[PDB]
DNA sequence: CACGTGCTAGCACGT
DNA sequence: TGCGAAATTCCATGACA
DNA sequence: ATTGTCATGGAATTTCGCA
DNA sequence: CACGTGCTAGCACGT
DNA sequence: TGCGAAATTCCATGACA
DNA sequence: ATTGTCATGGAATTTCGCA
């Protein structure tokens, strides 16, 4: 097909429950398919209602052609269906139990999942407040496969906060 | 009557000779084409120019005519202007007949996140109990983020900017000297993140022009969409943010979204002319676009402009003058000439101040 | 797909031929220097221009670029502009990029008492419990009368004007459409004395320029005299009235007192160059001065001005638009072109209105 | 000397008491020496205090070189003395009991004094309200001696309200 | 609490 | 080439404070 | 120590379709 | 009482 | 006559709403 | 049925004193 580009697919997924940091028990995770750029949204529940609220912030910045996710309840509602269509995002799911993204994403959803846990019982119930910094390192992590970082890939420039 | 030798034919510099200077009623007179006028002694003259002027604190020519109604002396306007120069009321009340230096057209931020431009739109119609909006405009691209707030306070400003800087961290952030931007609390947050705070000269929104000019587009489209319908605007900011970031500036032929990303997202009428190029061949072409963008130059200086020279005496527009109060502070000295439109003055209170020449007039005489 | 004969080589007017028009995905396409764009049927086009525009109600060029991202058709901008013309929100929200016609420089009243110009300065600092001032400027001379009042009401206006017209009765009296001047009660008094009432077009103080411009001089000198002292201004009006009436306009080289009387009263620096001439030889010379007075002409029209033609569609600036509301009323028709700066419109409510072109924009398209 | 001009001398005098029209018992009378132009001021008393109040209105319009009057109390105060000097008006008086103005004024002070009385028991205690109209006719009355009216002489123009 | 900077309210008159 | 029509670009005007 | 800005739509100008 | 025309008030924030 | 200095005039800028 | 205005002070321009 044609070359992989940013916004082509946003891979989403939850992470939780976690310790109640400021009242936020989960984390909606959005990764760009091509740049590996990652957006993190603390939510109080992995629900369509809390998910929509978050992807409504994201989609006021950019809109993906396809959101790709797992078959978790939140992501397979009628609500989330109708929400997707109204915006012209195509919904796409991994076939249940046997998940599948891409190499880039598979590693990043790991990077995050580990980058989170150093902050788990390393920093008690105080992770909410540092969620943005997690995001920043995440987006400034040099890629071996592609010579660049997500922040360089997405925006096309050196970042002012490199890791 | 000291330089009185004129009656005795003696020639005193500045006094034309063809005129006969006679005496009458204990005043030296002189028959002029105007009529017969009285020549007062050099000692009296200041007292007379003062007397005449203070009638309605009339300017040069107006003050002279009054004087000419009765008297003649060598180079009247010189003695006249000297006083207009020493009249504290006229100096601080009379408007200026010099216009500012032509505007600077600052070079536009080299890359995204180089300079942010922030402001506070509102108060506005309470929609969802939110009264204000925090506008954040990237300098280079014009990408804009719109954060609804209940107050123009450090709280919400930091609260928004944290969310915003989960995406990226900007080198410098520019803003008017509004309450919440000058706050030490904000100064902190800024420094924590190693962000440089820049501030527009006071009472000079042109300097936060990028936000302000987006302030229009935001407010204009927000209006077009609340036609014949309540002013509930909260639920429309996102809509407006997308709509605007993805709207082509005809000069540049690019959307603010484009200059930030190089590629259109899943928005309507999305442009796909770089669908062939690999992301590298895409990103590369972007640094090529971001360099050759149109840039306006300084317009011609008005024929009656004025330029800030160090040590020159200037005055600062009174921020909020009361009713029937002077609009100009007492005159102050130029210390630094930052640029042809920015000046460090010895403020009247008595501080160092960085002001736009737009809030200064040069002191006349 | 109705004019589809293009795939069959048929030549349809407006469609360049060197381009091959193929089919794909059930859409007629065309390979262009831009890329490959989709040609929609003539029926769909309006629906697409509408769809594109309504994204941020973008103007001509902005709306087109969006459209060009995907489609091509003959003379795109025509279908585009046609809609901008039928969009009630843009029509009434978008500012104008045409400036007004150049100003008129009305001939100045032929003699004293020909036209009076009246206004209400204030509210101001309560001095002696008076809040306002009634300014009365003679048109021809610029002689000015200043009457302190507690309210901008018909009461005090008539009450002053009676006192004033114990001196003389004026042919016509001009004023803004302020509350007390439009009053029937005042309309009476005016007619009782066979005085003609004239009214400036609404929301257009330039038209009461003579009062307004004296409004400055009054307010400016009043200020110079309350420097470092309470704003008690009541006891200073007379002082200001004299001072001002007797202050030389440098252009004309005459005081408003002079143009009214021909001879200076017992005021300071009083001019006596007509002390020789008998009052007839004085009064005569006056009608000679009052004729040869300087008069400014209409300045050049802006390169992008606009002139009111009958039947042309124009719109009236919304007097006091709310927050986030359009600034333009719906479009209206020009009935009478009173002059190149004044227009009778079919008001939106739906009346006849006489407006300054300064509160109109020509309707685009 | 040099030709008679307006403002050269303002001849003043009172007229009263009269019927209490709206509370005004007297009338301060000012006539211009040269144009015969006349100013009328209803006052509640022929006092310097009420006189000053009136000539303070007049002198915000024009200022005479000389105010000439009779030796009536109001006009010969210290107050009225000091008031005159502050403004640079020279004060001048008729020698007591044997008054003297000019022909023009002598006739006008009559014109007024009669023009008033037609309005006396011709129009009851309602003369205050018509005082301005008295003034207007007074100033538009064709002079036999000088070919002109005061309003023509003072302002140099036809008046819009001629008699 | 008044000051500075940033903002938009509001009140009077006569119909 | 050169012409007439169409598409582009220019730009001063006004609104954001 | 800081600096005006850009959508807008008739008017001008440059480019395009076709010889 | 709200509307029109003419005017100037005023309030929020952080120090 | 023409020159240098002084006096006049021009004028765009800003403030009145 | 209505219409912009004029004090202001450096800069330009015209006039004046003296040959
Ligand atoms: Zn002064
Ligand atoms: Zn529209």
């Amino acid at each position: 097909d044609r070359p992989q580009k940013p916004f082509d697919k946003f891979f989403i997924d939850y992470i939780g429950p976690l310790p109640p940091s400021q009242g936020y028990l989960y984390v909606l995770v959005v990764v760009d398919g091509m740049t590996g750029f990652t957006w993190l949204y603390p939510t109080k529940a992995p629900s369509t209602s809390a998910t929509v609220k978050s992807l409504n912030v994201l989609t006021s910045i950019a809109i993906p052609k396809v959101i790709h996710s797992d078959q978790g309840a939140a992501f397979t509602s009628s609500t989330f269906a109708e929400w997707a269509k109204e915006r012209g995002i195509h919904l796409e799911f991994s076939t249940p139990y046997h998940p599948q993204s891409s190499g880039k994403v598979e590693r990043k959803n790991s990077d995050i999942k580990r980058l989170l846990t150093k902050l788990l019982v390393g920093r008690p119930t105080k992770w909410y407040d540092l969620l943005p910094v997690v995001q920043l390192a995440l987006n400034n992590t040099y890629s071996p496969v592609l010579k660049y970082t997500p922040h360089q890939l997405l925006f096309g420039i050196d970042s002012n906060t490199p890791f | 009557a000291e330089l009185d030798q004129l009656l005795q034919g003696h020639y005193i510099k500045g006094y034309p000779k063809q005129y006969t200077y006679f005496l009458e009623d204990g005043k030296v007179k002189v028959s002029r084409p105007e009529g017969v006028k009285i020549i007062p002694p050099q000692s009296d003259r200041q007292k007379i120019v003062l007397q005449a002027h203070n009638l309605a604190h009339t300017g040069r020519e107006a003050t002279l005519l009054k004087i000419a109604n009765l008297y003649w002396w060598p180079n009247m306007r010189k003695d006249v202007v000297k006083q207009l120069g020493r009249c504290q009321q006229c100096l601080i009340t009379n408007a200026s007949n010099k216009a500012s230096g032509p505007i600077l057209r600052p070079d536009r931020p080299q890359k995204p996140f180089d300079k942010f431009f922030i402001d506070y739109i509102g108060p506005l119609p309470p929609s969802q109990g939110y009264l204000y909006v925090l506008v954040v405009v990237d300098g280079m691209t014009g990408f804009t983020w719109l954060y609804p707030t209940k107050a123009p306070s450090t709280s919400a400003t930091v609260k928004s900017l944290n969310v915003l800087t989960s995406i990226a961290i900007p080198k410098v952030i520019h803003s008017d000297q509004g309450a919440a931007f000058t706050s030490s609390t904000f100064a902190e947050w800024a420094k924590e993140r190693g962000i440089h705070l820049e501030f527009s000269t006071p009472y000079h929104p042109q300097s936060s022009g990028k936000v302000e000019r987006k302030n229009s587009d935001i407010k204009r489209l927000l209006t077009k969409l609340l036609v014949g319908r309540p002013t509930k605007w909260y639920d429309l900011l996102p809509v407006v943010q997308l709509a605007l970031n993805n709207t082509y500036s005809p000069v540049l032929k690019y959307t603010p979204h484009q200059l930030l990303f190089g590629i259109d997202s899943n928005t309507p009428f999305a442009n796909q002319d770089t669908l062939d190029l690999t992301r590298e061949e895409e990103l590369s072409l972007l640094q090529e676009i971001r360099t050759s963008l149109y840039h306006p130059s300084t317009p011609p200086a008005s024929s009656r402009s004025w330029s800030p020279v160090v040590g020159q005496l200037v005055q600062e527009r009174v921020a909020r003058p009361a009713s029937l109060r002077p609009r100009w502070h007492k005159p102050s000295t130029v210390l630094k000439v930052l640029n042809p439109r920015t000046v460090v003055i010895l403020d009247h209170l008595g501080n160092n101040r960085t002001v736009s020449i737009d809030n200064l007039k040069p002191t006349s005489h």
